[PDB]
C-alpha cells in the first residue's frame, strides 16, 4: 500500500 | 453523355493500414490510424470507373458535435495529384477496372477522435453526396510532424505499443517490481478512452472548442489526468486508503488497467472502488498509450527516520508518503519557451485538472512558473528541512529517493532520479532550489520566569527577515522530558493552520502551559521540551525549533538573626513560600551548617501550608570560629521534596 509517514 | 458514379462498396484495408500505422490491434473491425501519414481506402464502383477528365471527387470529414473547418474538425478536400505537405489530401495510387485506390493524409496538428468520412462525386452536371465510414485519428510518435514525435524506435515500441511493463512499489531500499497489464490495445479500450474525453468538463462546457483542442497533447494529457481521479461522479477511479476495501476490489489486487475503464463504463461511468497513486498512473498510462501519447509509469521513494515533530506533525491531502507514482508523457511544449520538449509529469493522483502536463526539467531546474502546476510536481521530490536549538540541516526526512521507471524493452528498472534531481551540494542544485524558493527564522521563547506550580506562557517566536510574505503552518506543542531520554504525555498544543507573515515582520506565538497538565505527569526533571514546526507547503521547507525547559523550584530564604562577631549570640531565619495551589502537607525543615552548629535542627509542622502561605521558622546557632562558614538547609513535603538552599555568613 501507499503509506502517509 | 457520361453517367455519375455507383460506389458498390468501400475497402478500408485495414490490414496495411494497421500495420503501416503501428494499429493492427485496433484494427479488427474498424479502421484506426495515426495522423501526419497516409492511409489507404480502395473504392469498389458498380459499372464505369472514375476517369479523372470526367468526374470530380470531393471528401468531407467531421469530428465531434459541433465541427467548423476554423476549428480544424471540419475538413473539405478534392482527389487530384498535386499532394500539399501537412493538409487534408486524397489521390488516386491505382486504378484497375473497377476499384480506384486512394491515399489520404492528414496534418500532424489534426485534432485526433472519430471521424465520419463523406464522398460527393460530382460527375459532369449533377453529384451525390453520401457517406464512406468512419476512421479514427491518434496521435503518431512515428511521426516527425507531429508534436509527439520520438526518434528512437525501441522507445516507441516501449513507451506506446507495449501493453505490459513494471510499477515500482516498497521502499527506496527494498524496491518491488510489479508487472502490470496496460492493456491499451485491448477490446473496447479505445471507446471507452474516447468517451472519458466527451464527458470531460471542458467538453461539457464548449463541445466544439473542447473537440478543436485535441490537437494538443498537452490538452489531452491533462485532461487525460484530472478524468481518472475527478471530484466529480464521472471519475474512472475512488481512492481508499486504510485497508477498509471489503465494499469493492483490493488496490493491491488490480494487475491492469483494463478491468477497471470497463467496469467504469459497463456502470454508467462511476467511480471503481478502489485505488491508489500507482493505480491511478497506470489507468492514466493505459489510456494515455491508448490515444498514441508515450508515457510511463514512474514511483518517487521518500524515507522518514526518528516521534519526530515531522513524524507527529503527520501521524496526527499533501503530506508525505512511503511513495507516490505519477505519470510522465513525451511531446513538444510549443505553450512555454523553448526547450521544455520532452517529458512531461503528470499526476492523476488527488482547474480541477491537477496535475500537469509540466516539464521534467522545469522542476529540475526550479522554474516553478511554468506551467502546469510545477510547485505540485517540485513538492513531490523536495523538502527542505533545518534545526535550531540553542541553522542544522535536519535528515529525519529524505524526499527525491530512487526515481524509478521500467528501463526500454528490458524486464529492468531504470533510475531517473537525476531528472529530476541536481546531485546534493552541486552548484546547480543551489541554483535551482533559488529559481524555485526566490532571512526565515524561528527560536523558543520563555520572556518571564517559570516556577514549577505556576502557569506560564512559551513563545514561538518568529522572523520573517525577508521581503516576502509567506503563508506557514505552525505546529507548537510541549510535552515532558526525563533526565534519562524519555518523554511523555502532552501538556500543551497549538495548531494554526493559516499563520500569514507580513514582510521584515516578527510574531511571537504564545502557548499557555498550565500546572493542571503538567503537574501529575512530571518527573523529578522538572523538564518540559517545548517543539515548534513551522511548514511553508508550497516549497515543502521546514523550519524546527525546540527548547528544553526546567521548572525551578521555590527558594528558601535564609537570614542572620544576631551579629556576626567571633563570638556567640545567633539565631536562624528560614523561609518558604509554596508556589503551588494546593494544600501542602506534611512540611518539614532540616538545618546543620559545621561552624554555626553542630546540631542538625529538624523540625517538623503540623499546620498543612495552603498555596502562597508560607512558613517560617526558626532555630538557634553558636557560632566558634571567625572564617566563612555556610549554612545548609533541606525541606520536604508530601508532593514536593527535596528543595536545598544554603546562606554564607562571615
Ligand atoms: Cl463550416
Amino acid at each position: 500500500p501507499a503509506l502517509p509517514f | 453523355m457520361a453517367e455519375e458514379l455507383v460506389l458498390e462498396r468501400c475497402d478500408l484495408e485495414l490490414e496495411t493500414n494497421g500495420r503501416d500505422h503501428h494499429t493492427a490491434d485496433l484494427c479488427r473491425e474498424k479502421l484506426v490510424v495515426r495522423r501526419g501519414q497516409p492511409f489507404w481506402l480502395t473504392l469498389h464502383f458498380e459499372g464505369r470507373n472514375y476517369e479523372a477528365s470526367v468526374d470530380s471527387l470531393t471528401f468531407s470529414v467531421v469530428t465531434g458535435p459541433a465541427p467548423s473547418q476554423e476549428a480544424g474538425t471540419k475538413a473539405r478536400f478534392p482527389l487530384r495529384d498535386a499532394v500539399e505537405e501537412g493538409d487534408w489530401t486524397a489521390t488516386v495510387v491505382d486504378q484497375q477496372d473497377c476499384t480506384l485506390s486512394l491515399q489520404l493524409t492528414t496534418p500532424a496538428n489534426a485534432p485526433i477522435g472519430l471521424y465520419r468520412l463523406s464522398l460527393e462525386a460530382s460527375t459532369g452536371y449533377q453529384g451525390s453526396s453520401f457517406v464512406l465510414g468512419h476512421f479514427i485519428l491518434l496521435f503518431n510518435a512515428w511521426c516527425p510532424a507531429d508534436a509527439v514525435y520520438l526518434d528512437s524506435e525501441e522507445e516507441r515500441q516501449e513507451y506506446v505499443l507495449t501493453q505490459q511493463g513494471f510499477i515500482y512499489q516498497g521502499s527506496a531500499k527494498f524496491i518491488k517490481n510489479i508487472p502490470w497489464n496496460f492493456g491499451q490495445f485491448e477490446d473496447g479500450i479505445l471507446d471507452i478512452c474516447l468517451i472519458l474525453l466527451d464527458v470531460n468538463p471542458k467538453f461539457l462546457k464548449n463541445a466544439g472548442r473542447d473537440c478543436s483542442r485535441r490537437s494538443s497533447p498537452v490538452y489531452v494529457g491533462r485532461v487525460v489526468s484530472g478524468m481518472v481521479n475527478c471530484n466529480d461522479d464521472q471519475g474512472v477511479l475512488l481512492g481508499r486508503w486504510d485497508n477498509n476495501y471489503g465494499d469493492g476490489v483490493s488496490p493491491m489486487s488490480w494487475i491492469g488497467s483494463v478491468d477497471i475503464l470497463r467496469r467504469w463504463k459497463n456502470h454508467g461511468c462511476q467511480r471503481v472502488k478502489y485505488g491508489q497513486c500507482w493505480v491511478f498512473a497506470a489507468v492514466a498510462c493505459t489510456v494515455l498509450r491508448c490515444l498514441g501519447i508515450p508515457t510511463r509509469v514512474v514511483t518517487n521513494y521518500n524515507s522518514a527516520h526518528d516521534s519526530n515533530l515531522l513524524i507527529e506533525y503527520f501521524r496526527n491531502s499533501e503530506m508525505i508518503w512511503n511513495f507516490h507514482c505519477w505519470v510522465e508523457s513525451w511531446m513538444t511544449r510549443p505553450d512555454l519557451q523553448p526547450g521544455y520538449e520532452g517529458w512531461q509529469a503528470l499526476d492523476p493522483t488527488p482547474g480541477t485538472y491537477c496535475c500537469g502536463p509540466v516539464p521534467v526539467r522545469a522542476i529540475k531546474e526550479g522554474d516553478l512558473s511554468t506551467k502546469y502546476d510545477a510547485p505540485f510536481v517540485f513538492a513531490e521530490v523536495n523538502a527542505d528541512v533545518v534545526d535550531w536549538i540553542q541553522k542544522s540541516i535536519n535528515r529525519s526526512l529524505i524526499v527525491g529517493l530512487k526515481i524509478s521507471t521500467k528501463s526500454v524493452g528490458r524486464d529492468e528498472r531504470e533510475d531517473i532520479t537525476h531528472t529530476y534531481k541536481y546531485p546534493e551540494g552541486s552548484s546547480e542544485e543551489r541554483e535551482a532550489f533559488t529559481r524555485a524558493n526566490h532571512g526565515m527564522a524561528m527560536r523558543i521563547r520563555v520572556g518571564q520566569s517559570m516556577n514549577m506550580g505556576s502557569d506560564f506562557d512559551v513563545f514561538a517566536h518568529i522572523t520573517n527577515n525577508t521581503a516576502e510574505e509567506y503563508v506557514c503552518r505552525l505546529l507548537l506543542c510541549a510535552r515532558t522530558v526525563s533526565y534519562n531520554g524519555i518523554l511523555g504525555p502532552e501538556c500543551g498544543t497549538k495548531y494554526l493552520l493559516n499563520l500569514n507573515l507580513e514582510p521584515f515582520s516578527e510574531k511571537s506565538v504564545p502557548l499557555c502551559i498550565l500546572y493542571e497538565k503538567y503537574r501529575d505527569c512530571l518527573t523529578e526533571s522538572n523538564l518540559i521540551k517545548v517543539r515548534a514546526l513551522l511548514v511553508e507547503p508550497v516549497i515543502n521547507s521546514y523550519l524546527l525549533a525546540e527548547r528544553d525547559l526546567y521548572l525551578e523550584n521555590p527558594e528558601i530564604k535564609i537570614r542572620i538573626l544576631g551579629e556576626p562577631k567571633q563570638k556567640r549570640k545567633l539565631v536562624a531565619e528560614v523561609s518558604l513560600q509554596n508556589p503551588l495551589p494546593v494544600a501542602l502537607e506534611g512540611c518539614t525543615f532540616t538545618v546543620e551548617g559545621a561552624g554555626l552548629t553542630e546540631e542538625q535542627k529538624t523540625v517538623e509542622i503540623p499546620d498543612p501550608v495552603e498555596a502562597g502561605e508560607e512558613v517560617k521558622v526558626r532555630m538557634d546557632l553558636l557560632p566558634l570560629h571567625m572564617g566563612l562558614h555556610k549554612l545548609v538547609v533541606n525541606f520536604e513535603s508530601d508532593k514536593l521534596k527535596a528543595v536545598k538552599g544554603f546562606r554564607n555568613v562571615i
